[PDB]
Parts: C-alpha cells; structure tokens; sequence
C-alpha cells in the first residue's frame, strides 16, 4: 500500500487529489485495486521505477520492525541480510 | 506554412528593424499569402543575448515550439514599434498561445562582422510519412525503448549528480585503435558492461 | 625649497606621533556632504509647499507667555 | 609654515552645528505634520519613467489568434467572447480583415466540429469587422450585469458571489431599470421614467440655492447611457487624464472603456512597477482601441511637484519631452484608504490623504487650466463626490475632501476658469470591489435602492462622458447623481452598522453551534490526500500513429533520401532559465511547474537528493543544502521559488558568479610617474633582479646581509599603477542561476579546476543533448555508426574568455595562472575537451566563429558534414560566456543596454530585453552553451532516437560592401532566391 | 576613481586655487610596480621588417581601424584573387550569384592585438578604440574582406582549429561548394605573433 | 504643535502650568485673508490658510475630546460656516474650508 | 619608534 501511495504521489500532475487506497483493508482483493489504480494513472504502466522510488522500495523492502519480503530486489553489498533473513 | 520566425531579437534598434525587414521580404518574395504573418518568437526577451549560443537556444526554442505547439509570446514587448507595422508578414505577439500545430519554424540569427544565417526546421511528423508502416512501428518500439532507458539514467544520474560520465577510455585499446580506426566497418560490441571494440570486430567478413 | 624641507619634516613628525593631517579635514567635507543632503530635503519640502505655508506653522504659543 | 593644525576642526564643528541647525528645522517641520503626510510627497513622477502602448494594430492580430485557437480548442458564444469581438472590432483595419480572412478561408471543417464553429463564427465576425470598417471605435460593455448576494452557510461560513440578476442581463436593461427606479426613489428611456419618480442614476439642476432632480437632464443622461448601451460610445479625439485607476477600482474599468472607445488616456499609478506595467500592457492589448494611446506615468497625488510635472509632461511638446496632449476630460479619482481616524485621530496619513483628494486636485485641475490659452477646448473634471460627508464614521478627512470637492459648481461661474475646464461632479454610489461591505450589498439592495459593480459605475461615468454631457457641462456644470437610491435611506450608517452586525450575529452563533455540536459528537463517539512529487519526465517528441501520420502528411512514401534529410535528434541548453526544460517552462508559461520548481531547486544546489538515515529516521528524497533538511516536494516551490526567480534570467551581475567582478567598481590601473621616490620594501632575489630589469636607474636594489633577501628602493621619475575604479554602465546580465555548479550535473574537480567555465557549460549542455538524443552512453554511437563519422560542428564566437583574461592581465599582474591557459582560452578547445571526455569519435571537427550568429553557422557546416558523407552524427550549436572586459566592450560600442538609463526610465532588470520594442536600447549580454545532436534521419530510424524536428534548410551569408561590423543586413536574404521573369 | 577604488587607503582633496583635486595615497593601499623578466623564447618568424599595408594600398584608416592580422588577410585575399586573376573583385559577379562567392578562412586565435588592446591596454586606461573588441574576433578578418573586397553575400564560415585551420578551412570550403551553397570561395588561415600568445 | 500645546495648557492644572480648566465652548474664528487665488493660484498662502481654517480646526476639537475624559461637559464648537461656497470669486480654499 | 623616527629625519636631510 505504501509502494500505491508512492506510485500515486509520482504521476499526480502537481495536485493533491483523492487517493485510491485511503485504507489498506481495500487491498485484500489487489488485483482489482490495482487496476484500477493504474488506469487512474496509465503513464505508471509505461514509466519505468523512477529511481527515488527506487531507492524508497529499497528501504521499505529493509524497514525494520517488519516482516522481510519474499524476494531480494537488490545485490548490494547487504545481499547476505536479504538472502538469509 | 511556416509559422513561426524565432527572430534573433536582440533587443537593438538596428537589429530588429533590420532583421524584420528582411524576414518580410523574403516571405513577400516567397509569394506568402496576405493576411498570413508569421508569428515572431523573440525568446532573448527571456533569456538575453548570448552571442555563441543565440541561435542554439532559438533553434532549441524552436524545436520545443514545433513539438508542443505553442508559440511563446514576447512578454516584454511593453510597446511594438511603429516602424514595424511597415512588416505586414510579421507578427509579434506578448503572449504565449498555443496553436493547433506549427508545421515549420524560421530560426534566424545576426552576426557582427556581417554574418546572417538562418535555419528552416520542420515537423517531425512529414519526416514519419516517407518510409512504410513496418519501418515506422520498428523505429516507434525503438524510441519507446530508448525513451524508458533515458528516463532511468536522467534521474539516476539527477539524484546522485553523475549527469556527465566522463569517458577515463577510449572504445578501442591503443593497441587495437588502429585496425578499430583502419576497418570502415568497425563498431563497438559490449563486453565487461562497456560498449568497447574487439579485435574480432575488426576488419570482419562477417561486417561486410 | 626650505618650505619643502619644512613640510616634509612636519608630515614626518605626524607619522610619528601616530597623528593624521587630514582627519578633521575628512570630517568637515563628511558633514558638509551630510548638511548637502539635509538641505535637499529640506529644499524638497519647502518646495513642495511653499515659503509662506513654511514660515507660517513656526512655533507661536508658549505657556509662559 | 603659517599653517592651523585646528582650522579643519573648526571648519567641522562650524559644519556640525549648521548640521544641528538643518536637522532641527527638519525636525521641526516634522513634528509638525508626521512621518506618513512626509514620506508620502516625495517625487514619484519623471518623464523618462513614462510608458506608451499604441500598438493595437499589432494586439488586433495578437487577441484574434488567441480567440481562434482557444474556440479550435473549446475553451470558448458567450459575453467574453463577445467582448473580444467588440475590442477587435474597434482595433478592426484593412490589414486585419486581411489577416482573419485569410486564417478562416484556411480553416479546415474536417478536422471537427470545432473547427467547423471556429470557421462561423469567423466568417459572422469578419462581416462585423467590414461592417465596421472605416468607422469610430466604441465602448460597448457587454458583460452580464451582475448583482450581490451572501449565502451564510449552516457551518456558519459568509459567502459572498457576484450573480447575475435574473430580471437585468445587459447594459441595455441596467439603463432600463436605472430609469424606472424603485419604490423608495419617489421610445428612448426619457418616456419610460415613472412620473413622481426619481430614477437611481439622475442629472440634478441647480436651483436658486441648491441642487435636485431634474427630469430633462436625468432624461438627457439615461437616453445618452442606452444609446452607449446599443450602440456603444466613441472616445476617439478624446485625451482623458485618470488618476486611481489601478486594478480593482473603478478607474481601471473606466481606463478601460476610455481606451476601447479610442480614447487617448494618461493613467496615473501611485506604485510603479513591473508588474503595474504588464498590467497596463495587457489591458492595452485588450482593449486598446484604434486611435487610442495609454501612457502610464509613474505619479504621486500627494506632491504639487509631481502634480505640476505630470501637466507639464501632458502639455509639452514632443520635441521638449512632453506628450503634445491638450487634455479633454481629467478623472481624478486617485485617493488614499482612511479608516479608524475619527475627529481626534486625525493624523499626518489624514492630512495628507485629504491633500490627495482636495488640494493637489485642485492644483492639477489649476495647473491644467494655466496651460492652456485656448477658450474653445475645455477639460471635463469628472470630480468623485460622495452622497457620505461624515455620515458613516471614523474616515479621517475623506467626508471633508469630497465636500470641499462642490464648491468647484460654484467656483465655475464666479471665476475665470469655466472656459478652460467644466465641473462633473459624479456622486458615486456604493460600489462593490471586484469586501467589507460586499457582504451587506444584498441587505442595502433588498429594501429598493441598488448596490453598483464596478464595472456599472465605470459605464455611468464612461457615459457622464458623453458628447451630450460634454456639452452639458461645457455650459452648465453637471452633477450626476449615480447613488442608487441611498440618498432616501434614513440613518444610512445605523442601518449599515444593523445590517452587518445581524449577519456576524447569524454566522458566528452558526458556527459556534456547529463547533460545540461537533465537540459533543466526538464525546459521544469516542481522507488522506496524496502528496505531489515531481514526475520529471524528457518528454520526447509523441510518435503518432501512422494512420494518423499519412494523413497529415501526403503520399511522399519513398521519396526522400533518408541519409540527406538531416534531423535534430538531441538538444540541451545551459542558460539563465537552466536547462532546455526550464527556459522552455518560463517563456511558453512565465512560471515554474513543480518538475520546473525541482529542476531549478537541484542545478542551483537548493536542494539535494539524500538516501539512507537523515536523524536515524530514514529518509529517501530531496533534503536542503544548507541545512540538509528534507523538503517536501511542495515546499520546494513554497519554499525555493522567490530565490529561483531572484537568482535566474536576467539580474544584476553578481560578483560571485565572475571572480568578484563588481561593474559598479570596474577596477583598473594609472600609469604615474613618482614624484617623491617611496620608502623601501623587502621582497626576493628574483623579484629585485626583476624590478631592476624593469626600472633601471629609477631604483636601488640591495642585499640585507643578515636575511639575505633584497630591499627595493622606487627612486623618483619611477613609474608605478595605482589602481582604480569606475562605476561601469551596465549592470545587469542573463547569468546562469546562482548556485549552478558542474559538479552537480558530475564533472570532477580535475576538469573543472583544469578547464574554463565556458567549456563547463558546453560538456553539460552536449551530455544533456545527447541524452535528450536518448544517448545513454555516448559510445552507443559507434554501434551504429564509424568513429570516423560522429563529428562536432559547434563554436563559439569568443569563447575561452576566461582563458584570454587569465592570459592577457592575471598573467600581466603575475597571479597563479596555470601554464596552458592559452590551450583553454581557444575556441576550439570546448569541442576538443567535449571530444576527449564524452565521444572519442574521430569524425570531422569543426568550430565556426560567428559572434552572434555562429551557433545557425554550425548548424549548416553540420549540414554540410552529414551531406558530405563526412559525418552521420554531429553536435552543432554554440556557446559564450559572460565577462568583465568582453561586457566593457559591448558597452563601448553602444551594443549592450545601459542599465542606468533604464532605471532612469523605470525598468527592472526582468523587462529589460525589449526585442521588437519602441524604446528597445540595446541588447542584453547573457552566457551559456546551447547543442544539438543532429543525424541522418536513416540513422535516426535505425537507432530508433526521438527525432526532434528536421533540418529542411540552413544557410550563411554576408551584407555587402561597409565600414560597420556590427551592422547587421540583408545578406540572409539569400535563402530566397528565386527568377519570376512548375 | 582613486577614492572608490582604494576607499579609506586613500584621501582627495580639492584645491581652491585650480580646482582639481590631490591624492594621497595612505598605508595598507595596493599599488602595482612594473617589473621586468627576461623571456626565454627571443626568435620569431616574423613578417619582413618594412613590411606595411600602405606598399599594397590599404587606406590609413583601415590601418588605424583594423588590426595587422586583418591587414595580412586582406593583402593575402587581394594577392590570391589576383593569383586567379581577378583584377576586378567584382568580376565573379559576371558569372556567378552574389550568394555564391563564400569566405571559408578563419584564424586560430586570431585578433590578438585586439584581445590585448582590450584585456590589457584598456586595463591600463591607454587609449583603445571604442570597437576592439569587433576587431578582436576571428571572423571580422573575413567579415572585413567582404566589405573592403568582394561584397559577396555567400556563404561566410571562419573554422578555429588553432594550428590546423588552414587545411579545416579548405574542407568546409569544399563542403560549402559541393553543397551548392557556393561557387567560389576564399579558404585559407591566419594568424598574428604577440607578447601574450608567445609566452 | 501648537494646537496641541494650547490644548494640554488649557487641560493641565495649574501644578503643572496649565489653567486646569475644562473648555464649555470653542470658538475658532482664526482665518488668514486670501484675496485673488482662483483655482489656478491655489498657493501656499492658500493651503496654509485651509489648514488653518478647517485641519487644525478639526485637530483643536479633537484634542479637546482627547483631553476630556468625562462625558457630562461637552465644550460647543461655534463653526463659523458661511453661506457662500465658491459662489463668491477668488477666495482661494476658503470655501473650501467652510463647506 | 624612535630610531624609524630619526631615519625618517635623516633621509629627508638628504632629500631636500
Ligand atoms: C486568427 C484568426 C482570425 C479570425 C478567427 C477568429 C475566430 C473567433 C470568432 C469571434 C467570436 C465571436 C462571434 C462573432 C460575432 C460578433 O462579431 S460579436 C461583436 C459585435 N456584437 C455586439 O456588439 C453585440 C452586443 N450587444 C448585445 O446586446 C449582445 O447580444 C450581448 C450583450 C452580448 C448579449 O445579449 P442577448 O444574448 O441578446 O440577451
């Protein structure tokens, strides 16, 4: 939900708007959400992951106090902690 | 359908009436219909005179004006001068309007030591239509490509201020720079992540 | 010639007891520059409203008299 | 000696105490009428300040392109537009017909139904402007008569709209009621005026001791305001004088309708600036009528010097400076806000104030009439006189003012100005601003009598300002009821005061209420909005479809030659404004969007990207940098755009950015001879040997024995430079924004220490175009392509300017200059370090020299190239920068623009490039680089980069025989070249 | 100008009987005293001594006007078209377009007299003319052929390739040609020795 | 200044040097005679009579209601207003200052 | 202080 929260605030067009996700328990079904989601913003489904948001996904994959994600997005030097965990 | 004549508008008494002058006149000469002026882009207003990279702005200017459509509009133009009324092929306007599409512009610059060049640029889209369907969704899936590829490195490279990369090898070895210079035919391949040139590559059969 | 000589060892006699020659000089021309400005603006306003609005609003009333 | 060690002293205590004695009649005059009543009469007006707009032939054309594009793009059939249609009917001449007749014949209807619209619509107003050829220019106003109404919300919220009244829709209505008045105030309009009823705007007759209603010349009044109301009303040969007419008051509506009907107007602004002067403009560019002149004076009611000034600058002569204008009608409405100043808080903003609106009017109006000596052209003094003197409270002299104001209907007949002016007095109603008392409009209009727009009562006195009232006041003077029936309001002020504390009774126990309902709910009991981040994208040109494509463009399917046709694929800037990005924002829009705001924000080192832990928290976005606290991408507007707009474009030259190079303190050095040989001083071996060398026998060189080093002695008839300074007339630059630092776009400190600031600019601008080009990596070239065929056309015109001062004087005063300066002070050497750092081809290298117009140059010796078969890829453009000597010579020659010349006139330095201008005076130096990647346009294809647009022609040439350099001509008039004696 | 230059380190006063004013310039103020080094490179190739532009016919004026590199590049200019013999400049105009006669040439760094005029002399408050820095470019030796000589309106480019101009010029030359954007044109280079660019 | 002055000294005890009396009337017939100026020869003699006759005037009531805190003695101001306003010929801003 | 003194008096002997 956090990564959507990102997502929308990249591509709104400088205008604070209505979020989709103004509560996480609507995510419980994410395939719907989602596209819906995208085909509010369809430029997002052809924007490559700006790097800002890039680095936000990494230190969301590595926040602490959090379940650690199923997969490694990156080969850093901490690719041991992300392999491990 | 010349629209728009990114003026060099260097603000100067001579200069502007000069160059507008000529600009009516070969557009008159042009047999250029009545009633049908082209809009005057004076971008110096804004960005003032750099004697180097005058026309590179306005031809940058220009370019921008051909993709978005809009026209800029002179906002210091406080009063037009009377003079310039003479110029019924020139318009000059103070405010930015966008237009349904500007199908050419005429970038014009003035030098000291009597030197005026000017440039003619024209829409991209009259360039799409002289080569066939297939050639164009290729080139289109290309620059689709190429438009995400230069997205990532703008911003990498905007955040971590490494926009300039400079180059600490050449893509030949001085060892191979003479055969990679000797073979027409050479081009670079990737290897070790860096587009560098192989002494395979090299005066190749497999290249001609 | 002896004028300059004498001169001379008096500016010298100046640098030597730490003393300027110009100082007060310095000062009068900064206050005549300074009394310029006031009387400028005081010109701006007699001008702007008359010799006899500024002659006429002098101070008359005084409780001792 | 016969010298006084104290007559310098005496002269300075003599000095102070006249010092003493000035500051105490200073002091004196001071205490007598305040510091505001002071600082309020300084001189605001000056004849050079003054600004003339007369180009409506030019604004026609400008506001019939804006309507045809805003209607092909419906954003607009309605009373603005209608309005428009109105301003360029007045502006409407042969060339204009011309214009738009062309532009709707050449309006295709396939394109939609839009397009079908704009072409009628074109077409009707085209049959209006011929209708309208050849005759007068008139104000009509057309905009939807519109009336109060507060809405107080069940949260206790006022809302105050202006809404248009159901019963009145035009002007010609508004006259219609205007004549049928109202309860409490008891074919052409004069036969529908109620008998025993006294309509809301009315004409009073003088009788034999004071002024009442008169029916023949209400009558006169309201037949003249319909027939402005059907016909419009023609100000032409009229040459108005109006004061407090800036935006948002009744003068500006009234400057406004002058100037649509033709009207020749001198507009008075107590606060000149550039934004007052781009308001004017564009009101002139509106409705700017033909025949009509606006000159906006900068001007202060307060000083009977300015008030003097301004006649005199009204009645000169061109040839002494003046105008050469003999006023028609005089609008004094300038006046200063007074409120809270009862009888004992009448104050020096009081006096003051009432001088404004009282004295200096009366001066003007004297002033007027001392110039003219002609009996048969009288001025119309549209006096602002208040049907309020005193009733409402605490206003300071304002009622005083506006009473004082009726004695001018008397002073008409008993003095001997009646010939040379005529007595208007124009008794304005309530007027709604377009705030305190807006809210209660609708409450004073319920009962009857009516509450005016702005725009109403410019039309009453634009119609006050009628050829039948011309007259009128030429032998009567007039006054003109425009109350709207307050006059018959017993105890105004305690009905106002009634009216206004019922609704704050209302709103505030509303909202009280709803706070405290609130409050209990939330005892009872027990969205987030998405925040905006730049989405910076390059936005390479939009590939259409090619369906869509063949229809633009006809069958030229395999025709061109695709390596002949030259297209620019990449373009960058580094300027005044940053990037292409950035400069393109601000000229297409005049402000930074929030892509622009961060883009500015980073090449100026506001702000800077931090990732990982910022106080332990981790963060991950733009932080400050002097402060490296993370900003919100909305704050970097809020917080970044005055010092972005302070510190880019065209500004004063900041020391800073030019190793502390001070125009107002040029430094230079004067050869003397020394008169008297100085005292020694010590310095090295090598340093005496040197001066020795230099002075011979006008100096002594000796050892000291106990260091070692020499002892120089300057002997007499020696020569030495002393510096000085010169204040430098130009001041101001287009300077790349404070804080751009290459190290932020990523050139080492080797290169940027090594290399000029010039070649910076260039090594930025060609990676940014060779990334616009989508060049990620710049060998990605030789993919495709040969090294031998990726060359560099661009050059500069001086460049190396940095290098060539290094050479010419720090070497000159021996200061640390690195030895191969002279390598970085030529022209080619920008495309060298570009070559060595970035490309590595070894196509063709180029570097044009064309001062101004070298940037075209390499564009066409790029041409050139690719056509040749020498190159596929080359990098054109060009580049300068922006130094003390090469400024002192543009000012030498009169190239450049004298700043102090144009503070003189007024200008700021954001105004001060005036391409295609009257009063243009030179041009404004700016620096930077400017580069595009230009390709074949097969190769283009083939690597699949955006291709920006197409070089279909480039071109160079020179005048002709002269003596001038820097003339331009018409030598580029070879690009048109064609035998008519296909 | 002394007082603003050196502020409070130096002191002006009028003098009632002239009325022109007296500097004393105080401690802590900055002064420049020439100096003088002995520089290693002595030998030039230089243009024969005697030689002048009056020999060839350049007006005075033009001498004064414009700056020895441009007066090389015009004798040179005269000297090759009348090696093509063209005694009448204008003589190309008999067969060829006005917009077909270009000027390719260009310096290295040429205008260097006028660099130092302005960069140095006008440092120094020497007289220097008002429009140096017009002579100081690499183009208005060009720009001055054209206007003394041909008056041609074709294509006008001055490459920079500091010692490889001369052969540049020749190639955008031959461009310019095969082009067609000119018929004729005046390829070549030059440049001037000085103080500055020698050491 | 002076106005004001008059004002306190009318208003202060006799401890402190004034009359310690508090005004029952006001009667500011004070003028300055100006005879000629018409609208064109409005002058300093004409503004500084306006101030006179009608600024200062208003200044005068003002410090007395300044100086008054009680609210059970009012002082009457005796304008002198007169009945001719312009109609008369070049009085300069004595109309003016009357109406 | 005193010996700069005197050499300041000394050169102006010579001097004049
Ligand atoms: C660059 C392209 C060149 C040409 C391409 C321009 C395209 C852009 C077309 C203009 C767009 C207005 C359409 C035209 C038609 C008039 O020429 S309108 C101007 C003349 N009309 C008037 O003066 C009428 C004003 N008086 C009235 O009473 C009007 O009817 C009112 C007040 C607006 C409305 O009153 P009601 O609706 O009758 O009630």
């Amino acid at each position: 939900g956090d990564f959507l929260r990102r997502v929308e605030e990249r591509f709104t067009s400088s205008a604070g708007t209505v979020s989709l996700l103004q509560n996480f328990n609507q995510l419980n079904e994410p395939e719907q959400f989602t596209a819906d989601f995208f085909e509010k913003f369809p430029q997002a489904g052809k924007q490559l992951i700006s790097e800002e948001d890039c680095d936000y996904f990494l230190m969301l994959a590595a926040r602490p106090g959090q379940k650690p994600v199923p997969f490694v997005p990156v080969l850093d030097e901490r690719f041991e902690f992300f392999f491990k965990k | 359908d010349i629209g728009v004549a990114s003026f060099h508008g260097t603000s100067t008494v001579a200069n502007d009436k000069n160059e507008s002058a000529t600009i009516n006149n070969m557009m008159k000469h042009l047999g250029r219909s009545e009633g049908n002026p082209v809009f005057g882009v004076f971008q110096k207003y804004l960005t003032g005179h750099p004697k180097g990279a005058a026309g590179a702005w306005m031809l940058n200017g220009a370019i921008q004006i051909l993709e978005s459509g809009l026209v800029p509009g002179n906002r210091n133009a406080d009063n037009v001068d009377k003079l310039l009324e003479q110029y019924e092929y020139v318009l000059y306007p103070s405010r930015s309007i966008q237009t349904d599409g500007i199908k050419a512009v005429s970038v014009t610059s003035f030098g000291f030591g009597q030197k005026g060049a000017q440039a003619v640029v024209v829409h991209p889209d009259y360039l799409f239509a002289v080569l066939d369907r297939s050639t164009y969704e290729e080139y289109a899936t290309k620059v689709s490509a190429r438009n995400k590829k230069t997205y990532r490195y703008m911003h990498n490279a905007i955040t971590r201020n490494t926009m300039f990369v400079a180059k600490d090898k050449a893509p030949y070895s001085d060892e191979l720079e003479q055969p990679v210079y000797l073979d027409p035919l050479a081009r670079v391949e990737e290897n070790k992540k860096k587009l560098v040139f192989s002494d395979k590559t090299i005066q190749s059969n497999q290249s001609y | 010639n002896k004028k300059l000589a004498k001169q001379q060892l008096e500016v010298l006699a100046r640098y030597l007891q730490s003393r300027l020659k110009q100082g007060s000089l310095k000062s009068f021309i900064k206050e005549k520059e300074a009394s310029a400005v006031l009387q400028k603006e005081l010109d701006l306003w007699e001008a702007e409203h008359g010799e006899f609005y500024a002659k006429g609003i002098q101070p008359t009333f005084s409780a001792l008299k | 000696q016969s010298r006084l060690k104290q007559g310098s002293l005496k002269s300075f205590i003599k000095e102070k105490e006249a010092s003493a004695v000035l500051q105490k009649e200073l002091d004196l005059w001071e205490a007598e009428h305040g510091e505001f009543y002071a600082k309020g009469i300084q001189p605001t007006f000056s004849a050079l300040k003054s600004r003339t707009y007369d180009s409506y032939w030019n604004w026609a054309r400008q506001d019939v392109l804006s309507m045809y594009f805003d209607i092909i793009f419906g954003k607009l059939v309605d009373r603005e537009t209608i309005n428009q249609c109105i301003q360029i009917m007045n502006r409407a001449n042969p060339t204009l017909i011309k214009f738009m007749q062309y532009h709707i014949d050449h309006c295709p209807e396939y394109k939609g139904e839009t397009y079908k619209l704009a072409k009628r619509l074109g077409q009707q107003l085209i049959d209006n402007c011929k209708q309208v050829l050849t005759e007068d220019p008139v104000y009509k106003d057309v905009s939807r008569i519109t009336g109060p109404k507060t809405k107080v919300s069940a949260k206790g919220n006022i809302e105050y709209e202006e809404t248009q009244k159901d019963s009145v829709r035009k002007f010609e209505q508004y006259v219609y009621e205007m004549a049928q008045g109202g309860a409490m105030t008891k074919q052409p309009v004069s036969s529908t005026i109620p008998s025993q009823t006294i309509p809301f705007l009315h004409i009073q007759k003088k009788t034999k001791d004071g002024w009442e209603y008169n029916k023949k010349l209400s009558s006169l009044y309201l037949d003249g305001l319909e027939s402005a109301a059907i016909n419009g009303l023609t100000f032409k040969d009229k040459y108005v004088l109006v004061t407090g007419a800036g935006a948002g008051s009744i003068g500006a509506e009234i400057l406004q309708g002058l100037i649509s009907g033709g009207a020749k107007v001198i507009v008075t602004t107590s606060r000149f600036s550039k934004k007052v002067t781009e308001y004017y403009q564009n009101m002139y560019a509106r409705y700017g009528a033909a025949g009509s002149t606006l000159i906006v004076v900068p001007f202060n009611q307060g000083s009977k010097q300015d008030v003097d000034a301004l006649v005199q600058y009204i009645y000169d002569e061109p040839k002494k400076g003046g105008l050469g204008w003999d006023l028609d009608a005089i609008i004094p409405f300038a006046a200063i806000p007074e409120n809270g100043n009862g009888l004992d808080n009448i104050d020096s903003k009081s006096e003051f104030a009432h001088r404004i609106m009282l004295t200096n009017l009366l001066r003007l109006l004297g002033a007027v009439k001392s110039k003219k000596p002609t009996d048969t052209r009288p001025a119309q003094c549209i006096l602002p006189l208040s049907p309020n003197h005193g009733t409402f409270g605490f206003d300071g002299l304002y009622s005083e003012s506006k009473i004082s104001l009726e004695t001018l209907f008397n002073r008409w007949y008993s003095e001997d100005w009646g010939s040379k002016l005529t007595v208007c007095g124009a008794v304005i109603g309530w007027t709604r601003g377009t705030s305190a008392n807006n809210i209660i409009a609708e409450g004073i209009e319920k009962l009857g009598v009516r509450t005016f727009s702005q725009k109403e009562m410019a039309f009453n006195i634009l119609g006050l300002l009628t050829p039948e009232i011309v007259q009128l006041c030429q032998e009567e003077p007039v006054m003109a009821d425009l109350n709207g029936g307050l006059q018959f309001i017993d105890n105004l002020k305690d009905f106002t005061s009634k009216l206004r504390t019922d609704l704050l009774e209302t709103a505030d126990i509303r909202r009280a209420v709803s706070i405290e309902s609130a409050i209990e709910q939330k005892v009872v009991n027990g969205k987030v909005m998405v925040e905006p981040r730049a989405n910076m994208k390059f936005d390479f040109p939009t590939l259409k479809s090619y369906d869509e494509i063949k229809q633009i463009a006809p069958e030229l399917e395999g025709m061109l030659d695709l390596e002949n046709v030259v297209v620019v694929t990449g373009f960058a800037e580094v300027g005044p404004w940053g990037n292409s990005r950035t400069r393109w924002e601000m000229e297409a829009y005049g402000e930074f969007s929030l892509e622009g705001a961060i883009e500015m924000a980073w090449i100026m080192g506001f702000i800077k990207y931090h990732n990982g832990n910022l106080q332990g928290k981790p963060y991950s976005g733009w932080v400050d940098a002097k402060t490296q606290t993370p900003i919100d991408e909305k704050d970097i507007k809020s917080k970044y755009e005055e010092e972005i707009l302070e510190h880019s474009g065209i500004r004063l030259i900041e020391p800073e950015l030019f190793n502390g190079y001070d125009p107002k303190k040029k430094q230079m050095i004067q050869e003397i001879v020394v008169q008297h040989d100085l005292e020694p001083f010590e310095c090295s071996k090598e340093t005496a040997e040197q001066y020795k060398h230099e002075h011979g026998e006008k100096c002594e060189i000796f050892e000291i024995e106990e260091s070692g080093e020499y002892t120089v002695r300057i002997l007499k008839g020696a020569t030495l430079y002393v510096p000085k300074a010169l204040r430098f007339d130009r001041l101001v630059a287009g300077q790349i924004p404070t804080g751009w630092d290459a190290r932020t776009y990523g050139i080492p400190e080797d290169t940027i220490s090594q290399v000029d600031p010039i070649t910076l600019y260039v090594l930025v601008a060609t990676v940014e175009a060779l990334l616009s080009a989508g060049i990620t990596d710049p060998y990605e070239f030789y993919k495709y392509v040969h090294v031998s065929e990726v060359g560099n056309c661009s050059g500069s015109g001086m460049g190396g300017v940095s290098a060539l001062r290094g050479m010419f004087k720090d070497r000159y005063a021996d200061k640390p200059v690195q030895n191969d300066i002279l390598q970085e002070s030529f022209i080619n050497t920008m495309s060298a370090w570009v070559n060595m750092l970035l490309l590595s081809s070894s196509g063709p290298i180029k570097t044009p020299v064309g001062a101004c117009a070298t940037a075209v140059e390499s564009v066409d010796i790029g041409i050139e190239t690719i056509l040749s078969g020498k190159a596929k890829v080359v990098l054109v453009g060009g580049y300068d920068d922006f130094q003390e000597e090469g400024s002192y010579e543009f000012a030498n020659m009169n190239a450049t623009s004298n700043s102090i010349e144009e503070f003189k006139h007024g200008r700021t330095p954001k105004e001060m490039s005036r391409p295609t201008t009257t009063t243009r005076n030179g041009f404004m130096e700016a620096q930077g680089s400017g580069i595009q990647v230009i390709m074949t346009a097969d190769l283009a294809l083939k690597m699949g980069v955006p291709i920006h647009a197409v070089l279909a022609m480039t071109a160079t040439a020179t005048d002709k025989i002269g003596r001038s350099v820097p003339a331009p001509g018409k030598g580029i008039l070879t690009t048109a070249r064609e035998h008519h004696g296909s």
